[PDB]
C-alpha cells in the first residue's frame, strides 16, 4: 500500500500544479510547471524502483513540494 | 346463491318533471335480468356504484360502511339508522373485525313484509342515495314488477369509496353504463322502462322511441368484426454497424491522439453493448440507454483512447483536468454515451507499459473534440527553448506507467465515446426493427414496412414488379402488400361489417323476432344464408 | 435522395433515337443530402431536362406502363 500512498501525494502535487498553470505568471508559473513535471516523473520513477528508503525519499520530497505549491495557490 | 334482478334498480335520474313522454337517457343502472348475489357478511367491492336491497320483518339491518382502507388510516362514511333519525358521519373510524350493533371528522348529518331498496353511487364527490319502501308477501325471492326509486340524500363529501359492508337477508347487484327508455305517466312518475341492450326487440323499441312496435323490418345498429393481434413485419436486418472494430480492437490510441472512427449507413444495435455488463462505466447524455436503440442519426463517432482509471471521471460534460483540458475535451451540450472498461490484464506490462502518452503541457485549453499531436517543446519560463528541451523547457508529452500491480486508480482503462449528430441528411443510422410472424385468414391489425392498416390478410394470385412494394385499387386504397421478408404478395380484404335489422310481426302479435345481418357470411356472425 | 431510374433495350439505329414507348424502372436510391448543380459524363450521348408536367399513365394487366399522355402537349392530349 506504500506505493499507492506515495502516488496519492504525487497526484496532489500534479493536480494543484495543473490548476496553477492557469493562475500564476512569471517565475511562479515556471515553478508550478516544474513541480507538475516532477510529480509525474516521480510516478514513473517510483514504478521502476525498489527499496523502501528510495520510496520514502520520494514521499518526503513530494510532501515538501505540495506544501510549497500551496503558498502560491493562496496568493 | 343468486337471484333474478328482473326490472329492479330503476331510479329517477334527475329532478326534472316530465309527463306523458318517453325519455331516453344514459346513466349507471342495474341491467335487466342480471345475476344478483344473495347474502344471509363479508366486505364487498363498490365498483362504479352498488344496488342494495333487503327483505325484513324486524329491522335487523341498521346501516352501511363505505370507504377504502376502513382501518383508522383514512376517512370513511358511516351511515347508521339507530331507533329514530339516521346519523351520517365521515371520520377516520376504527372498525371491528366483525362490526355490529346491539339493542378526526369532517362531516356530520342527521335526518317477509318489508322490502327496502337503495342505490348508492358516488359522482364527482357527491354520494347520492336513492330509495324505495314497498310492502311484500314473499319469503325466498325478489318480487317481479316495476317501480322507480326516488332521491333521498345527496352528500357533498369528496370521499373515495372502493369497498363497503352491511351493518346488522339482503341482495347486492352492481351498476354499469346502460341506455334506458323511461316511460312517464300523466302524474310525472315512471311506470315502465326498456333496457336497450337486453335483446334485439328491446333495442328496436329504443331505436323507434316507443314501447309499441308495429309489423315490419327495422334497422337498429351495426355489426362489425374486430381485429385481434397486430402483425408487424420488416425486411431482414442484413447488416450491423462495425462496433466490434471499436470495442474489441487489438490496439488503442494514446489519449493525446485519440482515434475517431466514423460509423454510418448501417444498423446500430445498442442493446448488445448495454446488456454486455462488461463495462465499469456506461453513462449517456442527451439520450437514454434504453431509448437510444430506437433513435436515428446522421453520424456516429467512436472516439477511442487509453487513460488511467482515476482519469475516467474527466470524460464527461463540464469537466476540467489534465485530460479534459489538454487531451480530450467534451462540450457541455454533448450528446452521446461514454463507455469504459478495465484492461489491466491486456494493456499492462511487467515493469510498466510506457508506450502510452498524454499531453502534460499546453499554452491553452482544447476546444470540444479538438486534437493536438504536436511535439513542440513547451516553454515554462521566459527563456526561449528553440526546439530544445532543458532548463525551463519540457517535452509536451509524458508517458504512462501501466503495470499489473498498479492500484485500480492507476490501472489502464479503455474508453470509447459514441458521439451523435443529426443534420439535414436522411439520417441513415437507425437501430434494428423487430418483427413478428405472419397471420393469415384472420381479422388483424398490421404494419408492413411502414404501411399500416387493418383487415384480413390472404394469399394472392397477383404479380408485383421487382421494385413494387404494395398495390392500390381504383379508389386509391391499398388492396395488396408485399411481405418484406418472404417476398410473397398478400391481398387485403376489409373486415366484415354491415347493418343489423330486426324483423317483427308487431308487439301485439308476438315478442318473437328474427335478426338479419346484412351482406355477411353466416360463418362469421335456425340459420339461413 | 439521389434517385436513379434506368432501362436497357436492343436497337438497330445509328444516327438517331428510336420512336416508341417504354418506361424506366428505379434502380438506385442514395440518401446522400448532396447539392448538385452541374454534372459531367466520363468516357455519343443525349441530354434532356426534366420539368413539372402532368401525365396520364396507362397500366396493363401485368402492372407495367404501356402508354402515356403528356397533358400539356396540345388540345387533344389535354
Ligand atoms: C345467473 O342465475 C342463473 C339462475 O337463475 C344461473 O343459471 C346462471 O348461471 C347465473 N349466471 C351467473 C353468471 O352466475
Ligand atoms: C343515535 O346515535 C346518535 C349518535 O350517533 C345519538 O346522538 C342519538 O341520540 C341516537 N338516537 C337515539 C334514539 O338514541
Ligand atoms: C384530519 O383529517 C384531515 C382531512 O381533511 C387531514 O387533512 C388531516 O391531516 C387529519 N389530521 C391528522 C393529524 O392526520
Ligand atoms: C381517489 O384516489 C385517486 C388516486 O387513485 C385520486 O386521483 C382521486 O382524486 C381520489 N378521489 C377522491 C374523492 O379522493
Ligand atoms: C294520478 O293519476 C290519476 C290517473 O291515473 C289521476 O286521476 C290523479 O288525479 C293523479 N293524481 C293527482 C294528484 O292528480
Ligand atoms: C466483443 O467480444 C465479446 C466476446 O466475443 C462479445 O460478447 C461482444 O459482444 C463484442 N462486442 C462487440 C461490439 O462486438
Ligand atoms: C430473411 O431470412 C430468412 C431466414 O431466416 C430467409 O429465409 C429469407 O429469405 C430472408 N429474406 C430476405 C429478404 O433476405
Ligand atoms: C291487438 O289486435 C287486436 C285485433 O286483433 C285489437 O283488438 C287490440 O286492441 C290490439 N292491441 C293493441 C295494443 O294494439
Ligand atoms: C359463406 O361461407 C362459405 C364458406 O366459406 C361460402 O361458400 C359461402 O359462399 C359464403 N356465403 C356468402 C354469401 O358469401
Ligand atoms: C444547397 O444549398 C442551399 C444554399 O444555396 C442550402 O440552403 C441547401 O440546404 C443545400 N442543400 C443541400 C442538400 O446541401
Ligand atoms: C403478361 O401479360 C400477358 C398478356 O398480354 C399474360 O398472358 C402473361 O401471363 C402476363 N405475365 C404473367 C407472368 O402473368
Amino acid at each position: 500500500e506504500l506505493e499507492e500512498q506515495v502516488m496519492h501525494v504525487l497526484d496532489q502535487v500534479s493536480e494543484l500544479a495543473h490548476e496553477l498553470l492557469h493562475k500564476l505568471t512569471g517565475e511562479e508559473l515556471e515553478r508550478a510547471a516544474y513541480f507538475n513535471w516532477w510529480a509525474t516523473e516521480m510516478m514513473l520513477e517510483l514504478i521502476k524502483s525498489d527499496d523502501e528508503r528510495e520510496i520514502r525519499e520520494i514521499e518526503e520530497e513530494a510532501r515538501r513540494i505540495l506544501e510549497h505549491l500551496e503558498e502560491l495557490a493562496r496568493k | 346463491a343468486y337471484t333474478n334482478s328482473f326490472t329492479r334498480g330503476v331510479y329517477y335520474p334527475d329532478k326534472v318533471f316530465r309527463s306523458s313522454v318517453l325519455h331516453s337517457t344514459q346513466d349507471l343502472f342495474l341491467p335487466f335480468f342480471s345475476n344478483v348475489t344473495w347474502f344471509h357478511n363479508p366486505v364487498l367491492p363498490f365498483n362504479d356504484g352498488v344496488y342494495f336491497a333487503s327483505t325484513e320483518k324486524s329491522n335487523i339491518i341498521r346501516g352501511w360502511i363505505f370507504g377504502t382502507t376502513l382501518d383508522s388510516k383514512t376517512q370513511s362514511l358511516l351511515i347508521v339508522n339507530n331507533a329514530t333519525n339516521v346519523v351520517i358521519k365521515v371520520c377516520e373510524f376504527q372498525f371491528c373485525n366483525d362490526p355490529f350493533l346491539g339493542v378526526n371528522c369532517t362531516f356530520e348529518y342527521v335526518s317477509f313484509k318489508n322490502l327496502r331498496e337503495f342505490v348508492f353511487k358516488n359522482i364527482d364527490g357527491y354520494f347520492k342515495i336513492y330509495s324505495k319502501h314497498t310492502p311484500i308477501n314473499l319469503v325466498r325471492d325478489l318480487p317481479q314488477g316495476f317501480s322507480a326509486l326516488e332521491p333521498l340524500v345527496d352528500l357533498p363529501i369528496g370521499i373515495n369509496i372502493t369497498r363497503f359492508q352491511t351493518l346488522l337477508a339482503y341482495y347486492v347487484g352492481y351498476l354499469q353504463p346502460r341506455t334506458f327508455l323511461l316511460k312517464y305517466n300523466e302524474n310525472g312518475t315512471i311506470t315502465d322502462a326498456v333496457d336497450c341492450a337486453l335483446d334485439p326487440l328491446s333495442e328496436t323499441k329504443c331505436t323507434l322511441k316507443s314501447f309499441t312496435v308495429e309489423k315490419g323490418i327495422y334497422q337498429t345498429s351495426n355489426f362489425r368484426v374486430q381485429p385481434t393481434e397486430s402483425i408487424v413485419r420488416f425486411p431482414n436486418i442484413t447488416n450491423l454497424c462495425p462496433f466490434g472494430e471499436v470495442f474489441n480492437a487489438t490496439r488503442f490510441a494514446s489519449v493525446y491522439a485519440w482515434n475517431r472512427k466514423r460509423i454510418s449507413n448501417c444498423v446500430a444495435d445498442y442493446s448488445v453493448l448495454y446488456n454486455s455488463a462488461s463495462f465499469s462505466t456506461f453513462k449517456c447524455y442527451g439520450v437514454s440507454p434504453t431509448k437510444l436503440n430506437d433513435l436515428c442519426f446522421t453520424n456516429v463517432y467512436a472516439d477511442s483512447f487509453v487513460i488511467r482509471g482515476d482519469e475516467v471521471r474527466q470524460i464527461a460534460p463540464g469537466q476540467t483536468g489534465k485530460i479534459a483540458d489538454y487531451n480530450y475535451k467534451l462540450p457541455d451540450d454533448f450528446t452521446g454515451c461514454v463507455i469504459a472498461w478495465n484492461s489491466n490484464n491486456l494493456d499492462s506490462k511487467v515493469g510498466g507499459n510506457y508506450n502510452y502518452l498524454y499531453r502534460l503541457f499546453r499554452k491553452s485549453n482544447l476546444k470540444p473534440f479538438e486534437r493536438d499531436i504536436s511535439t513542440e517543446i513547451y516553454q515554462a519560463g521566459s527563456t526561449p527553448c528553440n526546439g530544445v528541451e532543458g532548463f525551463n523547457c519540457y517535452f509536451p508529452l509524458q508517458s504512462y506507467g501501466f503495470q499489473p500491480t498498479n492500484g485500480v486508480g492507476y490501472q489502464p482503462y479503455r474508453v470509447v465515446v459514441l458521439s451523435f449528430e443529426l443534420l439535414h441528411a436522411p439520417a441513415t443510422v437507425c437501430g434494428p426493427k423487430k418483427s413478428t410472424n405472419l397471420v393469415k385468414n384472420k381479422c388483424v391489425n398490421f404494419n408492413f414496412n411502414g404501411l399500416t392498416g387493418t383487415g384480413v390478410l390472404t394469399e394472392s394470385n397477383k404479380k408485383f414488379l421487382p421494385f413494387q412494394q404494395f398495390g392500390r385499387d381504383i379508389a386509391d386504397t391499398t388492396d395488396a402488400v408485399r411481405d418484406p421478408q418472404t417476398l410473397e404478395i398478400l391481398d387485403i380484404t376489409p373486415c366484415s361489417f354491415g347493418g343489423v335489422s330486426v324483423i317483427t310481426p308487431g308487439t301485439n302479435t308476438s315478442n318473437q323476432v328474427a335478426v338479419l345481418y346484412q351482406d355477411v357470411n353466416c360463418t362469421e356472425v335456425n340459420v339461413f344464408q
